[PDB]
């Protein structure tokens, strides 16, 4: 057997009435061959 | 006991939530934290006898 | 840098990826299923098979390095940020319902190239959520970030062009 499952949680939609937050910065990164993100370039 | 038992848990910058366990010398025992997935350190086992095995 | 190769359920929609710790079960992500495929990030299962109601899900393509993976067939979202408008993630968030959050994408600047970008800081166990455009479709994932030094998180928008259909 396995030691994960999934269960459905909701439909992929939109709301309208969803809360606005977070800002839009530009920030220079690197993505290492681990799949991560490093800063500075 | 290996030195890498007295390093500090690390959770890491990705958002998954892994439960592992790390020991804690000042508890002498092992406990659980977060694991988010990637940038594990080597103080992260994924059982408590594990932990306690390599650092008890 | 990829790696290929009783059925599920694959109902359409938003899931939460579950494990069992020896103390209890939990919510270690989250991924969507679209048009019978499971998606989500690498980092949630590590390729792993998943149950998926009465059947299992068997991983069908993943990359380490682009942090990917999907289930039961190739990777069939593709759609993609367009750099303008803002965005919303559909925040699968641990023992929380389902709620949907508005954003104005940042970007990642990368010597490939740019990748969108969202200042979203949610709790561990989010991986996998889900970022649509207007039009309701999935235009990448939440959870493969960074840590900035003022305590700022920052998510990169992951996605990957369609598996099925020809590039050019």
């Amino acid at each position: 057997s396995t030691d994960m499952w999934i269960e459905r949680t909701a439909d992929i939609s939109w709301e309208s009435d969803a809360e606005i937050t977070g800002s839009s910065e530009r920030v220079d990164v690197r993505l290492d061959d681990d799949g991560n993100f490093q800063l500075m370039n | 006991r290996p030195d890498f038992c007295l390093e500090p848990p690390y959770t890491g910058p990705c958002k998954a939530r892994i439960i592992r366990y790390f020991y804690n010398a000042k508890a002498g025992l092992c406990q659980t934290f977060v694991y988010g997935g990637c940038r594990a350190k080597r103080n992260n086992f994924k059982s408590a006898e594990d932990c306690m095995r390599t650092c008890g | 840098g990829g790696v290929l190769w009783k059925k599920g359920d694959t109902t359409t929609g938003v899931y939460r990826i579950m494990t069992r710790g020896l103390l209890g079960s939990y919510q270690a992500g989250a991924g969507v299923m679209v048009e019978g495929v499971f998606h989500t990030l690498w980092h949630t299962t590590k390729g792993a098979a998943l149950m998926s109601g009465e059947g299992r899900l068997d991983p069908y393509w993943g990359s380490v390095k682009e942090d990917r993976l999907c289930y039961g067939g190739p990777w069939q979202l593709q759609h993609k940020w367009n750099g303008q408008d803002e965005v919303q993630m559909i925040v699968v968030e641990p023992g929380r319902n389902v709620k949907n959050v508005q954003t104005k994408p940042g970007v990642f600047k990368t010597p490939e190239g740019e990748i969108g970008a969202v200042t979203l800081d949610f709790p561990t166990g989010t991986s996998g959520s889900p970022i649509v455009d207007k039009n309701g479709d999935v235009i990448g994932l939440y959870g493969n970030g960074v840590i900035m030094p003022n305590g700022s998180y920052i998510s990169a928008i992951v996605q990957g062009e369609r598996m099925d259909e020809p590039i050019p």
